[PDB]
This record gives structure tokens, C-alpha cells and sequence, in this order.
């Protein structure tokens, strides 16, 4: 078919720069100039800058004049992106698009489908890896329990209940960034009050970048 | 050139029929419009070049359209598949991509007010030297709820951050957990800790407190 | 009004009294007879009642969606699916490829472009059928007629009941010519004229732009890219080359799509034996001044209007020599007469070829006039 395929995972400490690559194949790459977009989590989408192959000029956003700069290889079939000094909220997914070439209102696929390739998994912060810190929220009408899962990075983080037996109920929350760049979350279950002292509920937390795998008991 | 796109969150049941407007700066001859559906954990698939030609693969419910400076994306029946988040993007004779501001599109249901639980810090975490306390509210709709923490009466806003998970799969509703942390010598300082929680479906603001350590 | 002389009618001994006068737009001819009341026939439009539509000529294009193939030279012919669709217009040039632009060999690389036509404005064409030409007598009594309906019959008091056998000349001959519509003026045409232009036209059946080419025209190809030159609205080349040609007042009146022109109309009015009066109209020899200057309608004939303060009721000579007298100059406009003083009375001439002398008067006080003419 007709696909982008673009970078691995990276992951820059402040101020350090990324290069992220972008091989375009399945159509006729020497028209259709590539631009880019990024995600930071939660906030929507913002288009950073734009590339062509023919007329290789180029054109930036604003806000990103001073830092990213955009290359092409024609041989090679790719399109590159270079992003200079990095900040904390530089932390994205960033995206190649298949784009017009001149922007003109008729040159050359100014109507056409723009395709998209995978994702970029940005990581910008100052630590390194750690093994997450396990914390216990002990219960005290619908009772209610769980486990902080504190201090780990990066994600991500499978919190299974009960070793798998336990699906109803079952929150477990989104992660969030403290300010020491180490994340935090927590996975909690809504039990009737007869199942408290008469069964046993442990939570299974299981980290792949650590290969830590913590199972803790929430007793009353 | 600035892009409007409205409304923010919807709220609609399946079966029902959705419209989203992007109101664009100026429509002529030379706009682009490609609209978007992203869902939590994925990157978004390409739904309609131009302003209404669907994308390749893309079902035939979704259809575009234009008049004036607002355009519109219209769904005519909803299907679970279909409540994400809706994107659009503009650019005309320049280079610039102009994105929108979102929509998502939820499930309705009746006002259910959430279960206000408080947990606090485990006695083990305090012997590290950190204290998190955990204000969990669970099942309740809509998204839109406040959850203030009150330390000894005291407002406490600059070292709080919640999370609220995604919409359920059995009956749409969804959760919340503040987490507000603190040092072992300012966390046992004070006396009593609560999070006042404020949401529609309350005739009065809850409020769950624990003194320390009693 | 207008007076009729003595062998313009005809009174028989059983049966009735007929009349053979030509009748053109906002002229009057009256009859008198004594001991009777005197009539006014009036001529009202000579048009036409939603014309059919030929085609469709388009001058006003818009070109948008250009998607391009690219085919390495000795690789291939690159095709496109747009080049069967009735949507789009389609060139075939080469584009020179190499090692730089990515293609194996050098040589002319192939490329297609096409690019969707969206005619915006464009001009309609129709064709009159001359049976359902429509000409209307108000002698008040109003009638209407058709090509077809020569004879509609009326009874007034005083002359009993008549019937009117009459008879529709045109002026232009639609037979070979058509009627142009741009946004809101309109034209009479040549057939062949309209079907020699360089323009694309829609069929009548609805079709397709056919012939798109004459409009779109795209840049030589680069590496891989095409930029579409937009020919404009050749507006400009049309309304300048419909400079010298006839036009078409829409309505003002009737209904919409309810075409008016002038013309000429001849009747023979049946009307019940009586002993009908003949009047006589000397010729207009005193002073005389134009109104509007001889102008031309665009088939060849000249159009003048004059005024006759002195002597009204008599008729222009108008002559039209090779000056001498002798001329060749053949007269168009019927009953020149004058209906009261100080008034217009207008006067249709067809010259011959080359350079004539239009000549007004005698004697004393004469209006001449050159005019040339190299119709073709």
C-alpha cells in the first residue's frame, strides 16, 4: 500500500536534540513535500513545520523557528526532523504527514488524502530508569481498596487484581507527573463489605522496563 | 488565520445523530479541511480529505460539508465505535496546518452523583520520608466534578494533581483520584485532612475527612 | 396614427371590403370610413416564448484537484483513473528524469496530470422555432398570434365581425442564426459562428463539458510536479467579439424568458361590405433634422431618425445613390409618414456594398449622409 514508517522510541535529557526519521514509500516521493505534527499528552494536536522534496524550500512554525530544523534525503527515500535543546513540555508524539508540494491551490496533490505514519514517543525529563514503590490504601457503605502504584519510570504499568480474578469495579487511573519527573498512580476496587475479612486481595504490579514485579496485600 | 471548532463535549446516546462545526476564518475556493477521530491510546485515522470526500475505508455514515466559514461533519447514526475525539485541520495557500480544538462525543445517561472515598497514607510510605493521601471518587457522570483539598481548613492548591479515567464500558461513567503529596514533617504537623467534592448530581457538597492517624 | 390611401383596400359588390397592410413595431395604421368611428391598429411585440437551448458555450473556468503519475523513463506509461472521468481534463507531456530525481536512467520520463473543470459562468445558446413565433395586434381589443395562427377572428361595433389573415417576415433568418445569453445581456449569433469557438460547450441533453483543452492548458512538467496555468474568463475576448452584433431586450413586460424584437408583420383584415375612405400623403420637402444619427442594427440595415417640424403629413424621400440621383439603396422601412409635427418617425435602409450616400431632401435643406459598409 502507501504508508509512512518513521522513528523508534527515543529518549533526551534537556537540551539534548532528536532526530527523528520519516521514510516514505508506496507513491512518488519527489512531489508530496512531508510536514509534521506533534501531540503532548492531553493537549490536542499543532503543526511544527513543513518540508517538500521538489523546490526543497521550507517554512516553520512561529513559536518552533529556532529550534527544529528539516531535512530531506531523496536517495534514501526519507524525510528527517532535528529538534534542538529540549524543554520538560517538549515531552510528545510526533507525526510525519504526506502534504501538497507548493501550496499554490493547484500544483500537485493540493486535494489529495494526507496519510500519516506511526507514532514518535518523545520522552524528555532528567532521571533515569527506577523500579516502581508499591504503597497500600487500606479500607476503613461499599467498601473500597486499592494500591499506589508511586515512583516508577517510564511507563508503563499493569496493576492486575487478585492475580487476574478480579474485573468488576476495577478503576485503575491514568499516570500522572509529579514534580521529581517520576510517575504515580493509583488502581483501586469497589468490594461488597461481606468479601473484606473473607477473602484475600492482593494487587499485582508488574514493570517491563525494570522487570520488577511487586504483589501486595491490602489487609484492613 | 484562527480555527473555532465547536462544541467541546458532546453528549450523545448511540443510534441518535451527531453534527460538529469548524469554524474557519474564510471559505473559498483554496480551503483544505481534514477532519479526524482520535481515540485515548491510538493516532488518529484519516477520515475526510478536502471538506467531504470520505477516506479510503472509512464507513459511509461519515460525511463532511461546507457553507459559509463554518463547516460540518455529520454522523448519522452513532455507533459505539464512533465516541472518541474529532479533530480538524485548515491550511490555504501557506504552509501553516491550522488544527481544531476537539469534540469529543460521549454516551448520556442519567446524572449518577459519585461515591466520595478518602484513603490515607499508609503508615509504611511515612518511614520513607513522603505522605500521599488519596481522595478516590468512583462512578459518577458527568466528567465535570471539583474536588478541592481542605488541610486543617485550609485551602491547599499547588501540590495536587488528579487523574480521571475513561469512560466505562458497562454503564459510562467515569473516576477520579486526587493525590496531594507531602513530606513526613508538614504531613504530621497538622491535624485533620478531607477533599470537599463538588458535582451535579450532589444536593450538597460531600466531604469525606479523617483526623491524624485516629 | 396613420392614414390609409385608396388602393390599399378594395370594396366589392357582395361579401366584404379587405385591407393588405404591413405592420412594423410601434407603427399605427388606421381605417376611417364616414359616418363611422375610426380604428387604431397596434402592433404590440413580435417575440418569442421560451426558446429551446442548443448548448451551453462555457467561458469562465475553474481548475482545481491536480493529481499527477510519474513514470520513470523506460518504465512504463503512467495513467491516472481521473482520465476517464467527465469531471476532469487530462494533458500528456514528458518530464526529463535522471539520477538526481530518484528514476534509473535518463531520457524524457513519462508524466500525466489532470486537473477537475468547474465551469462557473457560461453561455447559453438557443434556437428559435419560427412556427411559434409570437406577434401581437391590439387594434381595445387585444390579440394575440402565432406563425401558425395567421387568421384570429374579433368582432368590434361598428364594422361587424373580421378576421385578420396575417403573416409574419422575419429579419434575421434564425434558420441559420442563434441567440447568445450571457450573464444578463443577450445576442443574436451566427449558427456556425458559435459552433466554430474555441470554447468548451455542454450538449443539450445535459452530456458533459466536451472539448475541455480550448480552457485548460498546464505548465511543462518539472521532475515530478505540474503547475496549472488558469486561463481567466475569456469574457474579455467574448463581449469584445460580440461587439458587432445585434442585440435582444429580454422582457419588460410578459413573463420571463420572453424574448422581444422587431420585425415585420403583414395582414389582410376581412371586414364586412362597406364603403371604406382613402387618404393621400404628399412628400416631405421643407426643413428636417436627425433626431438619431443612421446607426447600424448589425444585419446590414441603417437606422435613422428624423424630425419634421414644417409640413407633416406626407412621407421622407429617402434616397441612397451611388452624386446623383439615381440610386441603389433598397428601402426597408414601409409607410414613412409623419404622425403629427415635431415628432420621430423612424427609417430602416439596407445600403449596398462599399461607400453609398444617404440622401434626405430635395433641393433645398438636404440630409445626406455617408455610410460605409463591407459586411461579410
Amino acid at each position: 500500500q502507501v504508508q509512512l514508517v518513521q522513528s523508534g522510541a527515543e529518549v533526551k535529557k534537556p537540551g539534548a536534540s532528536v532526530k527523528v526519521s520519516c521514510k516514505a514509500s508506496g507513491y512518488t516521493f519527489i512531489a508530496y513535500g512531508i510536514s509534521w505534527v506533534r501531540q503532548a499528552p492531553g493537549q490536542g494536536l499543532e503543526w511544527m513545520g513543513w518540508i517538500s522534496a521538489h523546490n526543497g524550500n521550507t517554512n516553520y512554525a512561529q513559536k518552533f523557528q529556532g529550534r527544529v530544523t528539516v531535512t530531506t534525503d531523496t536517495t534514501t527515500r526519507t524525510a528527517f526532523m532535528e529538534l534542538r535543546n529540549l524543554r520538560s513540555d517538549d515531552t510528545a508524539v510526533y507525526y510525519c504527514a504526506r502534504a501538497p508540494w507548493e501550496y499554490n491551490y493547484r500544483s500537485s496533490g493540493y486535494y489529495d488524502s494526507p496519510y500519516w505514519g506511526q507514532g514518535t514517543l518523545v520522552t524528555v525529563s532528567s532521571a533515569s530508569t527506577k523500579g516502581p514503590s508499591v504503597f497500600p490504601l487500606a479500607p476503613s457503605g461499599t467498601a473500597a481498596l486499592g494500591c499506589l502504584v508511586k515512583d516508577y519510570f517510564p511507563e508503563p504499568v499493569t496493576v492486575s487484581w487478585n492475580s487476574g480474578a478480579l474485573t468488576s469495579g476495577v478503576h485503575t487511573f491514568p499516570a500522572v507527573l509529579q514534580s521529581s519527573g517520576l510517575y504515580s498512580l493509583s488502581s483501586v476496587v469497589t468490594v461488597p463489605s461481606s468479601s473484606l475479612g473473607t477473602q484475600t486481595y492482593i494487587c499485582n504490579v508488574n514493570h517491563k522496563p525494570s522487570n520488577t514485579k511487586v504483589d501486595k496485600r491490602v489487609e484492613p | 488565520i484562527v480555527l473555532t471548532q465547536s462544541p467541546g463535549t458532546l453528549s450523545l446516546s448511540p443510534g441518535e445523530r451527531a453534527t460538529l462545526s469548524c469554524r474557519a476564518s474564510q471559505s473559498v475556493v483554496s480551503t483544505y479541511l481534514a477532519w479526524y477521530q482520535q481515540k485515548p491510546g491510538q493516532a488518529p485515522r484519516l477520515l475526510i480529505y478536502d471538506t467531504s470526500t470520505r477516506a479510503t475505508g472509512i464507513p459511509d455514515r461519515f460525511s463532511g460539508s461546507g457553507s459559509g466559514t463554518d463547516f460540518t461533519l455529520t454522523i448519522s447514526r452513532l455507533e459505539p465505535e464512533d465516541f472518541a475525539v474529532y479533530y480538524c485541520q485548515h491550511y490555504d495557500s501557506s504552509p501553516p496546518w491550522t488544527f481544531g480544538q476537539g469534540t469529543k462525543v460521549e454516551i448520556k445517561r442519567t446524572v449518577a452523583a459519585p461515591s466520595v472515598f478518602i484513603f490515607p497514607p499508609s503508615d509504611e510510605q511515612l518511614k520513607s520520608g513522603t505522605a500521599s493521601v488519596v481522595c478516590l471518587l468512583n462512578n459518577f457522570y458527568p466528567r465535570e466534578a471539583k474536588v478541592q483539598w481542605k488541610v486543617d481548613n485550609a485551602l491547599q492548591s499547588g501540590n495536587s494533581q488528579e487523574s480521571v479515567t475513561e469512560q466505562d464500558s458497562k454503564d459510562s461513567t467515569y473516576s477520579l483520584s486526587s493525590t496531594l503529596t507531602l513530606s513526613k514533617a508538614d504531613y504530621e504537623k497538622h491535624k485533620v485532612y478531607a477533599c470537599e467534592v463538588t458535582h451535579q448530581g450532589l444536593s450538597s457538597p460531600v466531604t469525606k475527612s479523617f483526623n491524624r492517624g485516629e | 396614427c396613420i392614414g390609409i390611401t385608396d388602393r390599399d383596400f378594395i370594396e366589392g359588390v357582395h361579401g366584404g371590403t379587405w385591407v393588405s397592410a404591413t405592420l412594423e413595431q410601434d407603427k399605427c395604421v388606421t381605417v376611417m370610413a364616414p359616418d363611422k368611428p375610426s380604428l387604431d391598429i397596434s402592433l404590440q411585440t413580435v417575440a418569442i416564448d421560451g426558446p429551446a437551448e442548443a448548448r451551453k458555450v462555457c467561458y469562465s473556468a475553474v481548475l482545481t484537484h491536480v493529481k499527477i503519475n510519474d513514470k520513470c523513463p523506460s518504465t512504463g506509461e503512467a495513467h491516472l483513473a481521473e482520465e476517464n472521468d467527465g469531471d476532469n481534463a487530462c494533458k500528456r507531456t514528458y518530464s526529463d528524469r535522471g539520477w538526481g530525481n530518484g528514476c534509473g536512467l535518463f531520457g524524457k520520463g513519462s508524466i500525466v496530470a489532470c486537473a477537475k473543470f468547474t465551469c462557473a459562468k457560461s453561455m447559453s445558446l438557443f434556437e428559435v422555432d419560427q412556427t411559434k413565433i409570437q406577434y401581437v395586434i391590439r387594434a381595445i381589443k387585444t390579440l394575440k398570434f402565432d406563425a401558425l395562427s395567421g387568421s384570429q377572428e374579433a368582432e368590434f361595433t361598428g364594422y361587424g365581425k373580421a378576421t385578420l389573415e396575417c403573416q409574419v417576415q422575419t429579419a434575421v433568418d434564425f434558420g441559420n442564426s442563434y441567440i447568445a445569453e450571457m450573464e444578463k445581456d443577450s445576442w443574436i449569433v451566427d449558427r456556425q459562428w458559435a459552433q466554430d469557438l474555441t470554447l468548451p460547450w455542454q450538449s443539450g441533453s445535459g452530456g458533459i463539458w466536451r472539448e475541455m483543452h480550448h480552457l485548460v492548458e498546464f505548465e511543462p512538467p518539472h521532475a515530478a510536479t505540474i503547475r496549472v496555468l488558469a486561463l481567466g474568463n475569456q469574457e474579455g475576448s467574448l463581449k469584445t467579439a460580440l461587439t458587432g452584433a445585434m442585440r435582444v431586450t429580454k422582457d419588460e413586460n410578459d413573463n420571463n424568458l420572453y424574448k422581444l424584437h422587431g420585425g415585420h408583420v403583414s395582414c389582410r383584415v376581412k371586414l364586412s361590405a362597406l364603403t371604406l375612405k382613402g387618404t393621400s400623403y404628399k412628400m416631405c420637402t421643407d426643413k428636417m433634422s436627425f433626431v438619431k444619427n443612421p446607426t447600424d442594427t448589425g444585419h446590414g440595415t441603417v437606422v435613422m431618425q428624423v424630425k419634421v417640424p414644417k409640413g407633416a403629413p406626407c412621407k421622407i424621400p429617402v434616397i441612397v445613390a451611388d452624386t446623383a440621383a439615381v440610386n441603389k439603396g433598397i428601402l426597408v422601412t414601409v409607410n414613412p409618414i409623419a404622425s403629427t409635427n415635431d415628432d420621430e418617425v423612424l427609417i430602416e435602409v439596407n445600403p449596398p456594398f462599399g461607400d453609398s450616400y444617404i440622401i434626405v431632401g430635395t433641393g433645398d435643406s438636404r440630409l445626406t449622409y455617408q455610410w460605409h459598409k463591407e459586411g461579410s
